[PDB]
């Protein structure tokens, strides 16, 4: 679940990228900390996207 | 298409019917060849007894062109 | 044929032949030449077609030529051969008549039930005439392998 | 919108029958219920976020593909509103569950879910699926509590699954 | 100028993939691989 | 409906093999004289009512036949008969497109002759009325035309006889 | 009912049953069997209330019977004693859900264009509900007799 | 259009188009030409078919224009050539469509039904059709008088 | 339904003159399009059953409309879908040969959205469906075509919609 | 189930349930904890009738795992297992329902035309119902056996 | 039509599992209740005719709706009402035998108040003559089951409101 | 709405795989026809009175539609045929500057049918009026602008037809 976060976070980068506007990242990622942080590390998260 | 000369007899089992129905008690029809399967079966599972039947039309062992 | 098409359609109408199918029966009359000779190229060279569709179709589907397959030992597969020289014959038969009603009342009526029973897959068996009717295209001259082609490419299309 | 008493009313209004003694056992049987609806709807009014929560962490483990791509949970944004429809469920259930009557299911969810559901291409299997997990998880909650009457819990997902579902057989 | 024709240009075919058996079989898959 | 090109294709599945040369003969001649059966055929829609009415005009019309006393007295036999004489020229053309005789055996000639012996109609005036069809048909349509017609016209008048 | 007017209460603002609504509905419950009784006596009584309330409305209102009046006749009178059934059938209704929302879903929406359109003295008819209040007040104890004589001044209220 | 016929064949039978009725949709579509070119030609002389097609009808059936007749008269003869146009026009259509449906839509379904209503002689009306054939073909080539005098002849085989 | 050229002669006859210079412009335009109609037909009639199977393969197997609770579950509900993709497929090939999308609306598209919204349908699904039959036939049938192909499929979508 | 069915016969016979199905339906509601011990049975040994099916089906059928084959790969025996499991889980219906309509319009009804859009092999998925049939009668009990087998063969007879 | 184990056996197959412990309580209380079902589904299958006549005479005969004017006042009239009181006695009972009103929702209130609005059938007598068949099987059968049928039956006026 | 980098990224969101080989060939595609296709956007809104009143002079004008009896009559019903026109190349060049039709699908073929059939517009006339639009188009922008606007808007005429 990890390893596939990570990628997908960086595929959404890209995704971002190429749409040019970051409306994508912002909804999916608005709401994504409550929900990733029951079961995985979310300073662990912030140093990853870091 | 090749079709077949019928003649068959079929009986009333359910009703006495008090119009006239010899017309289709009795009766020589042509049927074509590829409803006479489900005509024959249609009348035989009614009850009839069908006393003859011959291709009117067309030829035995055509391979082609028989429509 | 495409006059016996014509003949029972306007009989089936009860009136004499249209304009537009009177026509059509002039044109094939006269490219009738053509299509005799698109005849004998598959007749002359029609044991090269199947022999190389066969050896094609058993490298791109080889669960056929697999034990507990569908033609499993050289009598079966000399059988498959056979059905594919009395398909290229039945080709031969739609070409000449200029329709598809010789394959209808030979070799295309009943044809999915006909190959249920006895265990064939009629996907490979189009899968073979694709081979024949590529073998074929490839071998004979490509205006001619069009027409050819075209009655090719329906039995394709009623096998599958 | 109908209770079990309401919907009682209106079938011996439509007849124009007094109330007679069978419709007294009616309500009488909802009264001495009414308590234990009470005590599981006060139940599930505490544990209702765990009950989602728990139900989303098993229904996307044995249907997987709905967290994959081309799945209809897959972005986060799905995932939150897959959530609040669990908790759209939840919430009708235990208004379900104190009425004694699926005419609020009916009317509040059941009357357009498949025209929506068909509209934003979401699955109902899953959909029910999620339906009868929260009904077997508030089921072993009812059992493992001092739950005197746990028949009735059953009742209001399982008629959701059954207007909702498509028709098998 | 020619390369306004992008809707009306010949079309860039999509590489699309046929669907495959996902995580809901990998019991099956699982009892597959210990067929073998 | 066997036409030629029928025929030779059941000739060729009777034995199961192709085509010969012996079969791609026929054929051929079929392809050349196919143009002038389209033309006969056009000829002959063309002036398809025409023909009949003349005929029927110039061979029983004022005669016994058409007297009272006769077969083609009355409204309703008049029309059947023209009917008739439509059908022998539309089936006969549809014979003369065709290149064979059996579309008049499988549709025409099938249990006719016992029809009009029940009937009474004079196989004689049947006879004469397809006789000055063909006649008038080969007036129409041509010399060699009007022969090939006329092969399928008294084909099918020797079968009905 | 209660329950339902707690449900849509809280369906509204989009939450779960409050506290507050649970300890109504928690009354609702518990006064189910008071209700019940009541409904009962009623139900038992249906003919006699009618019956009693029915002679002391046309005593007090001799009017609305004369001839000329509105119930005048004994098919009128009988349509009247009909539709006093009937609204003590719609109390009993709404004495067993607790609230006047059945009596007002059925028999007080569109009262006042009905007996319009009827030509009957609406305030005659709330006389009558008001002699049924009575005589079914005089049938049950003090507070089953104030629960009761709430919802029927309710409809007095709606006729009113 | 011959397309159109095609489609609702294969549609009726609830199947592809056949290779025949691809290859006679394919000649159409090559020998259109011709077919546009011989409706120019009768659309930019058809006056001159009405005016001598009509001449000759006036000749050869002075029944028509006598007292009594259909259309005797100045506004009658007008609506003759009106209904002349109105075929011609319909051939044209029938040219460029290369089947014969728009015809037997248009102007050959109650048609008897119509003259019959309007007293008008349906022979003499083919008379008049099969003159402005001959006038057509006069003024053509040979083959594309001959191709285009089919649709004439449906025309003719349809009225009388 | 009409095809291109009924639809000119249609226009034309509503209008009441004869067919002029545009119009023959478009029959020219139709002639010149029609050899590339006609093996695209060719094409989609050899793989009719093969474009249906490889489009589902990439849209709807292994899905949650063939997993359990879907509307593909059932083997009689995979041959519903399948009789639709095939009747979609041939009537888009229909529209193709005709030039024409008139044929959709008469047989197709007069009803079907009420049809599929009685039947509980997903016509979300059968857009995506339609999409993969899009992508399968432009795969085989070439540029042109599958831009024809494409606007036929995309017109059914948008009457599904 | 055997009751919708006697209720469907009854109501296309437009009748009453006769004594003879009244006593049917009281068997089977007496054999009911019977027909659920087969239905633990089954489900119990969910993982392992399929399993030993599968095993046997393709040794017997070697070309189904062959290359070129409808079910090569692990992905696609992964499927083929499912369909192993789907159909187990329909006999499991079948013999809780005591009669064959679950079966049938769940997995029976176009399996033809819907296993040839996938290229399965019909009589190759009906061996491997037989092989479930021989598995399931080889670890259960006999008397109970030939129930099953009942449904089982429906099953076969249907799809073979 | 659905029974209750066909309702368990689609809620299950909807889902795509076996049947665990709760669908085998369901069934065994399926069951249970087929013994009295079976019972009174023969009772009334015996006394079909007597429950109609009974339910008649109490409610509908001497009144106005059988008088001249009403509309049971014709004798077709009167032999379709007791054909109609058939219908919801034989169709309640095969929703008592199955344990559900799926089949009264599929078969019986079909556009039965279309039916029966276009017709002129009153709504409210035939309400009281379904009311008078409940207290009339009540009477025959017993309290539970009486009951069991009085809810279909109850279904069935409902289904006419 | 979506646009081509919608439909690329949506494409790709559902493979669940990156931009691999074909998406940046449509995506650099697309932003090397941009900047054109903004410039053709530029001239249609700068001239977009021009382009429909030579196409209303060109196609619909001293016709049927115009005179009494037709469909554009009043001046209210012509003022809406000017702004149905003006819908018409609005929202192609919308389509064409996004990309993708699914702005025509969503916006204008969603409803245009069904108002067209509920208000009695001819279905050809407004055809022919795009027509006229695409040709104008195609004279005052440019043969590559003319047919990147033209196949939106013989989109919409198929949407029409
Ligand atoms: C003198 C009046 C002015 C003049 C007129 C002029 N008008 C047109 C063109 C058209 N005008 C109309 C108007 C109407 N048709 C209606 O049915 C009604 C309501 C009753 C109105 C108001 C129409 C439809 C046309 C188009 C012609 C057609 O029937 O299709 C023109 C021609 C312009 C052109 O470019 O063709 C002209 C010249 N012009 C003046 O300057 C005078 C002030
Ligand atoms: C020339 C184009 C033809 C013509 C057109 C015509 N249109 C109308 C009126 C309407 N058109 C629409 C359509 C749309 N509204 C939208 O918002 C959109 C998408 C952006 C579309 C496509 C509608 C809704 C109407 C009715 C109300 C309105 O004016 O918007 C009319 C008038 C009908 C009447 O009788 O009033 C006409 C005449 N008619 C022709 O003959 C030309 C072929
Ligand atoms: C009674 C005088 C003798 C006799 C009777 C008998 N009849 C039948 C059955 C049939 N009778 C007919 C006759 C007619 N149908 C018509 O339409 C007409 C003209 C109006 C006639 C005369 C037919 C067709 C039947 C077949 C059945 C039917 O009803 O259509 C039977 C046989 C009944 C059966 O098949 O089981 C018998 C025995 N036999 C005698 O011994 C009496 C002296
Ligand atoms: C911990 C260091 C890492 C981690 C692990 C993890 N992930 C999940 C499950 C989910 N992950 C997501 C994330 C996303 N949604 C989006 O839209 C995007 C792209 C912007 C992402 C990256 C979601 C929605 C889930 C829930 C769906 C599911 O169940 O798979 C879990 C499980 C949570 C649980 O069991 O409660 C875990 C443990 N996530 C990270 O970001 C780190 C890389
Ligand atoms: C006079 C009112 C109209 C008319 C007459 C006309 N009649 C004929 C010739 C024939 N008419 C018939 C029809 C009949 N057969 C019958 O049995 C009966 C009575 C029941 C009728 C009316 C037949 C058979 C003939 C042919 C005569 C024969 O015996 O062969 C003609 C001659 C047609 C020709 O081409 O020579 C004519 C002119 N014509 C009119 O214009 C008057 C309106
Ligand atoms: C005309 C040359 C002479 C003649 C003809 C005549 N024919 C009929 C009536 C019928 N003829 C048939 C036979 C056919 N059926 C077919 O399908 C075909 C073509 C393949 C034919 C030829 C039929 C069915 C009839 C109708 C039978 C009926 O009467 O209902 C008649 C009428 C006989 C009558 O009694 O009415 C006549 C007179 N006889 C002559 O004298 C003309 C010279
Ligand atoms: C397949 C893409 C998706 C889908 C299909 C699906 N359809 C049905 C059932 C029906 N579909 C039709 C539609 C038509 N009517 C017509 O006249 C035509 C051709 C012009 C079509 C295409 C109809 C009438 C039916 C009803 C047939 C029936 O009564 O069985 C089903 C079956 C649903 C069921 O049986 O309950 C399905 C599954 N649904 C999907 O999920 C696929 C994505
Ligand atoms: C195994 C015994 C054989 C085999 C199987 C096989 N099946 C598929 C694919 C599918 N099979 C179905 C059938 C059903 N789904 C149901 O829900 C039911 C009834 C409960 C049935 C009968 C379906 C829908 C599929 C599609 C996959 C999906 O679920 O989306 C395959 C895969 C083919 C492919 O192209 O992927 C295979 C291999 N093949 C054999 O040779 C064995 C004989
Ligand atoms: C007298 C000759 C016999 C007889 C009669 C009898 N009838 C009834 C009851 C009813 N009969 C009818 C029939 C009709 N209604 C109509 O409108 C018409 C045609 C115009 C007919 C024939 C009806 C409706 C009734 C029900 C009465 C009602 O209005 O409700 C009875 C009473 C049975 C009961 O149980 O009440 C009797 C006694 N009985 C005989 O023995 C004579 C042979």
């Amino acid at each position: 679940k990890s390893l596939r976060d990570m990628s997908w976070f960086l595929r959404y980068t890209t995704y971002a990228i190429v749409a040019g506007d970051p409306n994508i990242i912002v909804v999916n990622t608005r709401g994504l900390k409550e929900v990733i942080e029951n079961a995985c590390s979310i300073d662990a998260t912030i140093v990853a996207i870091q | 298409m090749r079709m077949f000369r019928i003649t068959a007899c079929v009986p009333s089992q359910t009703r006495i019917r008090t119009q006239r129905e010899l017309q289709n008690t009795y009766f020589t029809k042509l049927v074509p060849y590829d409803n006479w399967f489900r005509e024959q079966q249609r009348i035989m599972k009614m009850g009839g007894k069908i006393v003859k039947v011959e291709l009117a039309t067309g030829r035995p062992g055509t391979n082609a062109g028989l429509a | 044929s495409i006059v016996t098409k014509s003949i029972v359609n306007a009989d089936a109408e009860a009136r004499y032949l249209s304009p537009g199918e009177l026509d059509r029966i002039k044109a094939f009359v006269t490219g009738g030449a053509a299509r005799l000779r698109i005849a004998e190229t598959l007749t002359g060279s029609r044991e090269t077609i199947v022999k190389q569709a066969g050896d094609r179709l058993f490298q791109k589907r080889p669960d056929i030529v697999s034990p507990g397959g569908n033609a499993y030992g050289e009598e079966m597969t000399a059988t498959c051969l056979r059905d594919m020289d009395y398909y290229l014959r039945l080709v031969t038969y739609g070409v000449v008549s200029g329709d598809v009603t010789p394959i209808e009342e030979i070799g295309l009526v009943g044809v999915r039930e006909m190959y249920r029973s006895l265990g064939t897959p009629i996907e490979a068996v189009a899968q073979s005439v694709r081979e024949m009717k590529e073998v074929a295209s490839g071998l004979m001259s490509s205006d001619d392998a069009a027409e050819a082609s075209a009655y090719f490419d329906f039995v394709i299309g009623k096998m599958s | 919108m109908r209770d079990a008493v309401t919907t009682l009313i209106k079938n011996y209004d439509l007849t124009g029958r007094y109330l007679d003694r069978n419709a007294m056992d009616e309500l009488k049987a909802y009264f001495e219920s009414g308590s234990a609806r009470i005590a599981a709807a006060a139940m599930i009014n505490a544990n209702s976020a765990t009950i989602v929560k728990r139900a989303a962490a098993q229904l996307f483990e044995e249907i997987p593909e709905l967290i994959r791509p081309s799945g209809n949970a897959y972005t986060t944004r799905r995932f939150s509103a897959c959530l609040r429809d669990m908790d759209y469920y939840l919430r009708y259930a235990s208004y379900a569950l104190i009425a004694a009557d699926n005419n609020v299911l009916d009317e509040r969810v059941l009357q357009g879910l498949r025209e929506t559901y068909n509209s934003l291409g979401v699955p109902i299997g899953p959909t029910v699926r999620g339906i009868q997990i929260m009904k077997e998880m508030i089921e072993a909650m009812a059992e493992d509590s001092s739950l005197n009457s746990t028949d009735f819990i059953a009742s209001p997902f399982d008629h959701m699954t059954r207007e909702l579902s498509e028709l098998s057989v | 100028p020619s390369q306004v024709a992008f809707a009306s240009g010949d079309p860039i075919p999509q590489n699309v993939a046929r669907r495959t058996p996902g995580p809901s079989l990998n019991r099956f898959k699982e009892m597959a691989r210990q067929v073998k | 409906m066997q036409d030629a090109i029928t025929a030779v294709i059941n000739s060729a599945d009777v034995q199961g093999k192709y085509l010969d040369g012996a079969a791609m003969d026929k054929l051929k001649s079929y392809f050349a004289s196919g143009e002038l059966r389209v033309r006969a055929a056009s000829v002959i829609s063309a002036n398809a009512a025409t023909i009949v009415k003349e005929a029927v005009a110039k061979s029983l019309l004022y005669s016994d036949v058409t007297r009272p006393g006769g077969n083609m007295y009355t409204t309703r036999r008049y029309a059947a008969c023209i009917r008739d004489l439509d059908y022998y020229l539309r089936y006969a053309t549809y014979a003369m497109l065709a290149g064979d005789a059996s579309i008049l055996d499988e549709r025409v000639l099938n249990g006719l002759k016992e029809t009009y012996n029940s009937l009474g109609v004079p196989i004689s005036s049947t006879v004469q009325a397809i006789q000055a069809i063909k006649e008038v048909t080969a007036s129409l349509v041509g010399a060699d035309a009007g022969k090939e017609m006329g092969v399928y016209l008294d084909y099918i008048c020797s079968g009905l006889s």
